[PDB]
């Protein structure tokens, strides 16, 4: 029993030298005898690898003391309406070096907003993992042609980050001491959080009483959706996927039942606000 | 497409950890509310008659220890993070970690939690031969 999350994507056909493996299952067979793992003399580490590891699949089921949940129940989401933020995000797949994962490449918003990402990646080296740009493509077919001139006008992710806190506290300051992000089939959405959420205990910000909805990673501090002007991190957000909520097609046949002032447009945002919209008529319209 | 590194068992604790502003504060939360410990480590089969020092070039376990791949213990290369050195590189990828056996169900949980004397080679409080 094996899990994506974390796949190795190289193209290398050889695993790890054990001292370099992070497990015993990236371990190359060569190691590999009775139960457990040999230090082969002879046999080196390799000293120059770039390995791009999946950041798909990830689990946010843990009951920890004092962590919130980032998951929400829809009763809890329905008291939060003010919060609710649709989003949702377009991939890249990588490419040349590695193959295997999905890259984001447009992050969208019920706000309107679209942010073009550089296609970047978690990269094994022999010393670290290096957060890079990686080799990517948009997937092939008519309907992912309008991704084409967006791989060479993204931002690097530390601005993308700081954009993504900024609209957030621009719109939500004055609505909510929180997000909520609505979301419709959120694998792929929690993958692109990895690159602009923290999580932790619940904090209250720098300068104020409020719950702490952002952090910096140039103090170490925290900041409600007031006092972030600078902040790179969204931290402790919620989110709920509105497709776990009994639906059985695609997100515009469903969303088309309840509205019809968002003809689908097909970028990132436009899913964000049909999503949001979807779920504003299934809880409270009649 | 590509080869899996992982297992479910670790799941939740790897994703926790990859999303938290202090991992290591993660990591030892999730423990003290019952979590288990990251599995799937790279343990070594040796004679268990090395040198006992707690980061070696080859497996060094001695009669009171386990040998592991080193990447394997550090939190940080388990969940592809960032390293809080100043240039973020990693002590332990490279190199095989000799782990006490008393503590070799988490070893992650070991290094983040010891030290390791300067002078001797061998972990604070579990070999140190300095005090
Ligand atoms: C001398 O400082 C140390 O004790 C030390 N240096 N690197 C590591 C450790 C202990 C934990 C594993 C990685
Ligand atoms: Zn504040
Ligand atoms: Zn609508
Ligand atoms: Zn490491
Ligand atoms: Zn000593």
């Amino acid at each position: 029993n094996v899990t994506g999350l974390f796949k190795d994507c190289s193209k290398v056909i050889t695993g790890l030298h054990p001292t370099q493996a992070p497990t015993h299952l990236s371990v190359d067979t060569k190691f590999k005898t009775e139960g457990l793992c040999v230090d082969i003399p002879g046999i080196p580490k390799d000293m120059t690898y770039r390995r791009l590891i999946s950041m798909m699949g990830f689990k946010m089921n843990y009951q920890v003391n004092g962590y919130p949940n980032m998951f929400i129940t829809r009763e809890e989401a329905i008291r939060h309406v003010r919060a609710w933020i649709g989003f949702d995000v377009e991939g890249c797949h990588a490419t040349r070096e590695a193959v295997g994962t999905n890259l984001p490449l447009q992050l969208g918003f019920s706000t309107g907003v679209n942010l073009v990402a550089v296609p970047t990646g978690y990269v094994d080296t022999p010393n670290n993992t290096d957060f890079s740009r990686v080799s990517a493509k948009p997937p092939p077919g008519d309907q992912f042609k309008h991704l084409i001139p967006l791989m060479y006008k993204g931002l690097p992710w530390n601005v993308v980050r700081i954009k993504i806190v900024q609209m957030l506290s621009d719109t939500l300051k004055n609505l909510s001491d929180r997000v909520v992000f609505v979301l419709w089939a959120h694998g792929f959405e929690l993958t692109s959080m990895k690159y602009f959420v923290k999580i932790g205990p619940e904090r209250t910000c720098c300068l104020c009483d409020r719950r702490a909805t952002c952090f910096s990673t140039a103090s170490d501090t925290y900041a409600c959706w007031h006092h972030s002007i600078g902040f790179d991190y969204v931290y402790n957000p919620f989110m709920i996927d509105v497709q776990q909520w009994g639906f059985t097609g695609n997100l515009q046949s469903n969303h088309d039942l309840y509205c019809q002032v968002h003809g689908n447009a097909h970028v990132a945002s436009c899913d964000a606000i049909m999503t949001r919209c979807l779920a504003v008529h299934e809880c409270f319209v009649k | 497409a590509g080869n899996a590194t992982e297992v479910p068992a670790n799941s939740t604790v790897l994703s926790f950890c990859a999303f938290a502003v202090d991992a290591a504060k993660a990591y030892k939360d999730y423990l003290a509310s019952g979590g288990q410990p990251i599995t799937n480590c790279v343990k070594m089969l040796c004679t268990h008659t090395g040198t006992g020092q707690a980061i070696t070039v080859t497996p060094e376990a001695n009669m009171d220890q386990e040998s592991f791949g080193g990447a394997s213990c550090c939190l940080y290369c388990r969940c592809h993070i960032d390293h809080p050195n100043p240039k973020g590189f990693c002590d332990l990828k490279g190199k095989y970690v000799q782990i006490p056996t008393t503590c070799a169900n988490d070893p992650v949980g070991f290094t983040l939690k010891n030290t390791v004397c300067t002078v001797c080679g061998m972990w604070k409080g579990y070999g140190c031969s300095c005090d």
